[PDB]
């Protein structure tokens, strides 16, 4: 389901609406799940929530680009989940185009797809 | 150049707050750091001792040998990075 | 230094794309690769719109709940638990 | 030097004869060398009071840090 | 003058002195060593524990550690 | 003041100097000193040991005592 | 000059700002700025290769012409110039400042520190020794 | 050279004792120099305790005891 | 995981258990390597035996020299 | 290796603007830029200190000589 | 690389403070030395024993391996 | 801020006596720097610092004459 | 101005004369006592004089706290659970207050290791059976308001409520 609260994010998810513009509002929210290993379907959602307010935060797109693919590595790469992947690399490079970083990694993902045609155009656009 | 010393590195984020570290005597000691070197000997600033059974002491300052020792914990602020 | 004045329109690859050859070479390869990882691992919105290289490519835009959506749904639950502690 | 020893004792194919600081003794063979007489130990017997126990071990390798003392007994049998 | 103790020791080599380990177990030997841990050796040795003989001793390999006297 | 100097200050008093041995030992040595190098190894000469088991005196003559099994020195004093 | 002719004309003037630091130490014995060896052997090991310079110590106006060291460290050096003027340096690899001692009508020639290290003597072409309490910066013979 | 020895051991399963007259068994894998100790495959018997099995363990090589060592290999050749 | 830094790199991600000098028992993350072994613990727990005891510590860094023994087990982390 | 130094942006570039362009590689804590008194103007230069090395080497490799306002900014180690 | 110096033992030396000893044996002393192996010379020092009464130590040499713990009287300012 | 204190009572201990006076001057204010001995000579005297002269001149006329220990303490 | 879990940060938190660790609260405006929790018992003094601390309640459960000085402040209440709270608390001063009753003692006669206390300036002193009550109620006490208590007071003391 899209829709559920818990005793333990009522406290979280609060604060973010009477401070709507710290980072570490969001911090304080993700750091205790992250330590309380828990689905990342619920993960992915907060941090792309996060990511929509500070679109231009590294920290946040780099972690969670890294986090997608830390989940991901169970699948094997021919999976559509590291499509998905790839596809949030572009979203994240339509605001971090200027980040080596995230484009060295979004060559490396494509890397290990094992994809070619296009991992040359990954590479040519970087 | 210098490419070395990463525990020390965070050794030096570790410096300024409150450490924990215990003895080969067997008496474990809480105070708050502000020395490092490269053999590991180390001061600390403020000092509590406490025995497994019911005494503690209280010490102002305690400098430790690097090479007699066991070994300190490090500050929770390091979770920053 | 002295590569700025040999950087052209042909490092930024504006002229090396007419041919389009290299493709069913790197097909070739590309579904090798796919069958050895399958190997390996055995035994273990959108749009559409023309990309930075001219090229057709997919956008997955995520669809996701704004605060004003979510922030009333923590609202009724926090007065349920509020009402039952006070007559429990 | 003190390796005079080991070298003529090796040499000459014996085995030795070990006590530990507390509970048990080892019979070996030797070949390993350094400075700090680390050692390779064969047709190894460990005998220790934890009732008497008896225990055979073909091959053994010991380091030369947990050192441990040594005893020669040149009647018994070589092989 | 204050002597060294590797010209000291000159004197003594060959001499016969009484030793003692850091547990607390004695004993006496012939003795010509020198090396850079400072070990000793000692030959054809008779034990003694509390001035009490136990067993007359063979070759022994014994760390230098663990050793702490040389004294006749 | 170092030790060094002043073990050459004790050797030419002849001061008669007590020293304790560390980790799991227990012996007291009392006695008087003529050695020296930079390593600090000690050359132990009209002796004394005391034997805390007993609290009893043994002489002894002329011994040499590795530095680094040496822990404190200072002019002894009896003990009952 | 004379004593009632050069005390008018301030042959001697008090510069320094770093006189303290943590402690009223001494500050010429003690290398109070550093964590090296506060008295020092005379020979630590067998010698090795040089290696590089560490700065020209620009500001002053002339030549400098005799160099002696402090008992039983390097850390600090003294000077004497043709500039009538006595100056220490720190040597260890710093660059910070120490304070100036002055007073002859003519060029110095030679310094010898008194065995005690606090006063030191100077001969200059004016024919003259004047003592020097090395902390206090004043003359005095 | 005896480097050689440490950096060869590998594959085959050992018994080995620990300072507290604690026993492990277990099997390598690893390959570098260093006595780095890794083992797979691993059974526990601590003194005074009973029997407990472990999937994988790594061990501080200088804390270890002695190495018991399996019947057919032939050390002769490691230690060249 | 030991000093080699390859292994260090594919052992993170994992749940990790130590047990010490002293018999107590600690379990904890690490992203950090030293090659002379020191590293960095985690969100970590500790078991006492008297009975039977357990406490909430604080996080941690270790020096390899009172490791005994250490093994990896555990779900991945996030991040 | 933690401490960058930061030299050739523009006098546009701010304390947050450089802000802006280096926590792109890892955690900022502080940045200062001394200004020069007699201009009234920064030098060009300023310091930025990170919690990890690591992190300030991914700010060095992918900061230094990065294009700030146009301008190739320098990012280096502080010697 | 670059390793680091020795500290600042200068700032806490003269002052009058008590050392242990392995085995719980109690000194209290002056303490004035200093040294590259850093061993420890001690003046007008007090032995407090465990088992008896006390005596006086004077003029002390120390193995600086062997024991370096120190709680201090006098606050550094 | 130092004072010379004379002929208080002999029967508090050391620690009693810092302990006491610790109590006394941090109600007055935030005032805590105290040395205080017992032997021979050393009884009955004892030094203290304030942190400020306004807060030393309200303590000191406060405890000029509070009897402490069954006697009336003095002040100069 | 008020006790929030930033106040801690930025107050002084220091070492003083008796090598105690002291976190300094004195004067915050404080009405009620509240989020020391965030210290977590690490420090062995808190030193809250001179604030508006209206009632002597709250306190989370502390077991390093050796000393409490709470002068001059406002209490009018104490809360029964203050032993379970503070149980290791050995001084607590409370001089110049408004407590005016015996029972007012009674939560602090639970904290069973109370040992030196000051209640100069407080009512109480003129309620009858003042002196006597502390005796009976407080034998483990040695310094009560600056003095002490003697022997044969105890007996004196028995004897009128036996």
């Amino acid at each position: 389901t899209m829709k559920g609260i818990s005793s333990e994010d009522v406290p979280f998810e609060e604060d973010i609406i009477r401070n709507p513009t710290s980072v570490n509002c969001w911090q304080r929210y993700i750091d205790h799940k992250l330590q309380n290993k828990s689905p990342a379907k619920q993960m992915f959602l907060i941090y792309e929530r996060a990511l929509a307010v500070f679109e231009r935060s590294y920290k946040l797109w780099y972690h969670y680009l890294k986090y997608r693919e830390s989940t991901i590595v169970n699948k094997c790469p021919t999976d559509n989940s590291w499509r998905a992947l790839c596809d949030t690399y572009e979203r994240c490079l339509m605001r971090l185009h200027k980040m080596p970083r995230i484009w060295i990694c979004y060559c490396e993902v494509m890397i290990k797809r094992g994809l070619i045609t296009e991992t040359r155009r990954v590479f040519d656009r970087a | 150049m210098t490419s070395v010393g990463v525990p020390i590195k965070i050794l030096h984020e570790a410096e300024g707050h409150m450490v924990t570290l215990e003895t080969v005597t067997g008496e474990v000691y809480r105070g708050k750091l502000s020395e490092a070197e490269d053999n590991m000997n180390c001061q600390l600033a403020e000092t509590v001792v406490t025995f497994r059974d019911g005494r503690s002491h209280q010490l102002d300052n305690v400098f430790i040998r690097g090479n007699k020792i066991r070994f300190m914990i490090l500050p929770d602020m390091l979770k920053n990075a | 230094a002295d590569l700025l004045r040999n950087i052209d329109a042909h490092y930024f690859g504006y002229l090396d794309d007419e041919d389009g050859r290299l493709i069913p070479l790197e097909k070739l390869i590309e579904e090798k690769n796919i069958e050895r990882i399958n190997k390996e691992f055995a035994e273990k919105q959108e749009s559409t719109v023309i990309g930075e290289d001219g090229r057709p490519m997919t956008i997955r835009h995520v669809l996701l709940p704004t605060q004003q959506d979510i922030e009333e749904m923590l609202l009724e639950q926090k007065k349920q638990e509020l009402m039952a502690k006070y007559l429990d | 030097g003190p390796l005079s020893i080991l070298t003529n004792s090796v040499k000459n194919n014996h085995q030795v004869l070990i006590n530990c600081r507390n509970n048990k003794k080892l019979l070996g063979r030797v070949k390993a060398f350094d400075r700090h007489c680390n050692m390779v130990l064969e047709n190894v017997k460990e005998m220790w009071t934890e009732v008497a126990k008896d225990r055979f071990i073909s091959k053994m390798f010991l380091r030369g840090d947990s050192v441990i003392l040594v005893v020669k007994n040149p009647l018994a049998q070589a092989e | 003058q204050p002597v060294n103790p590797k010209p000291f020791l000159n004197s003594l080599t060959g001499k016969f002195v009484v030793c003692k380990l850091k547990w607390g177990m004695e004993y006496k030997g012939v003795l010509v060593a020198v090396d850079s841990y400072m070990n000793l050796q000692l030959a054809h040795a008779e034990e003694y524990i509390d001035g009490n003989s136990q067993g007359n001793l063979g070759e022994i390999l014994i760390r230098c550690n663990n050793v702490l006297y040389v004294g006749g | 003041v170092q030790p060094v100097n002043l073990i050459f200050r004790y050797l030419q008093n002849r001061t008669r100097v007590q020293i304790w041995l560390y980790e799991d030992v227990t012996h007291r040595l009392e006695g008087y000193i003529i050695g020296f190098d930079e390593f600090m190894n000690v050359v132990f000469d009209e002796a004394e040991e005391v034997n805390m088991k007993t609290k009893g005196r043994n002489k002894i003559g002329r011994i040499l005592l590795k530095g680094d099994n040496i822990t404190l020195i200072h002019a002894a004093q009896q003990e009952a | 000059k004379e004593d009632s002719e050069q005390m008018a004309e301030e042959s001697s003037t008090l510069h320094l700002k770093e006189a303290e630091d943590y402690q009223g130490r001494s500050f010429l014995v003690p290398p109070s700025f550093t964590g090296v060896n506060l008295r020092e052997d005379y020979v630590p090991e067998r010698c090795f290769v040089p290696k590089k310079l560490v700065h020209t110590y620009r500001g002053h106006n002339k030549g400098v012409n005799f160099l002696q060291w402090f008992p039983k460290s390097a850390h600090l050096f003294l000077s004497c110039s043709m500039d009538t003027k006595i100056k220490l340096w720190e040597v260890y690899d710093r660059q910070r400042v120490v304070r100036t001692y002055a007073g002859h009508k003519l060029p110095v020639r030679e310094v010898a520190f008194n065995n005690e290290g606090t006063e030191f003597l100077s001969a200059s072409f004016d024919r003259y020794v004047k003592l020097w309490d090395t902390e206090t910066g004043q003359v005095k013979q | 050279k005896l480097v050689r020895f440490l950096m060869k051991l590998s594959h085959e399963t050992v018994n080995i004792e620990l300072k507290n007259g604690t026993q492990v068994s277990g099997t390598i894998m690893g390959v570098d120099v260093a006595m780095n100790t890794h083992l797979r495959a691993v059974s526990m018997t601590v003194k005074n305790k009973e029997p407990v099995k472990l999937d994988t363990l790594s061990i501080r090589g200088n804390n270890i005891r002695y190495i018991i060592l399996p019947d057919p290999l032939a050390l002769d050749t490691l230690l060249i | 995981t030991i000093s080699k830094n390859n292994k260090m790199m594919a052992h993170l991600n994992y749940r990790m258990k130590i047990i010490l000098q002293d018999g107590r028992t600690f379990i904890g993350f690490f992203k950090a390597f030293d090659k002379h072994m020191n590293i960095l613990l985690a969100e970590c727990e500790e078991h006492r035996q008297i009975g039977e005891e357990k406490r909430i510590l604080g996080l941690v860094l270790v020096r390899g020299e009172h490791i005994v023994s250490m093994t990896v087990d555990g779900p991945p982390p996030r991040d | 290796k933690r401490t960058l130094y930061v030299g050739g942006f523009t006098e546009d570039v701010t304390e947050k603007v450089l802000m802006a362009a280096f926590i792109p590689f890892g955690d900022v804590v502080a940045i200062s830029i001394p200004m020069d008194y007699e201009s009234g103007k920064h030098r060009g230069f300023g310091f930025v200190e990170f919690d990890m090395a690591e992190d300030a080497a991914m700010a060095i490799d992918n900061m230094n000589e990065s294009e700030l306002f146009g301008k190739t900014i320098r990012v280096n180690f502080a010697r | 690389m670059s390793k680091t110096h020795p500290p600042e033992l200068k700032k806490y030396m003269d002052k009058e403070m008590d050392l242990k000893l392995n085995g719980n044996r109690r000194v209290s002393g002056i303490l004035r030395g200093f040294d590259p192996f850093m061993n420890m010379v001690i003046d007008e020092a007090v032995e407090y024993q465990k088992d008896g009464g006390s005596v006086n130590l004077g003029m002390t040499v120390i193995r600086g391996n062997s024991v370096v713990i120190m709680e201090p009287k006098e606050r550094i300012s | 801020h130092t004072i010379y204190v004379n002929n208080l009572n002999e029967k508090v201990k050391k620690d009693e006596l810092k302990r006491s006076l610790h109590m006394v001057f941090t109600q007055f204010g935030e005032i805590i720097q105290l040395m205080s001995f017992r032997k021979e000579k050393m009884r009955g005297q004892a030094h203290i610092v304030f942190k400020e002269v306004s807060s030393a001149s309200n303590a000191l006329r406060a405890l000029q004459g509070f009897p402490f220990y069954g006697k009336p303490m003095r002040i100069q | 101005v008020r006790l929030t879990t930033e106040l801690f940060a930025e107050r002084p938190q220091f070492v003083n004369s008796v090598n105690m660790r002291e976190i300094n609260l004195r004067g915050q405006k404080i009405p009620v006592i509240e989020n020391m929790g965030v210290t977590r018992d690490q420090f062995d003094v808190i030193d809250l004089t001179d604030n508006d601390i209206r009632k002597l309640d709250n306190f989370p459960t502390f077991s390093r706290l050796n000393t409490l000085y709470l002068h001059n402040n406002r209490i009018n209440y104490i809360a029964p659970d203050i032993a379970t709270k503070l149980p290791n608390l050995k001084t607590l001063a409370l001089t110049n207050n408004n407590i005016c009753e015996l029972g007012d003692i009674e939560p602090l006669a639970e904290c069973k290791k109370l040992e030196y206390v000051t209640f100069i300036g407080n009512p109480i002193t003129h309620k009858d059976n003042y002196r006597m009550y502390m005796i009976y109620k407080l034998p483990t006490v040695r310094v009560i308001d600056f003095n002490r208590v003697r022997l044969t007071e105890r007996e004196a003391a028995k004897k009128m409520f036996k």
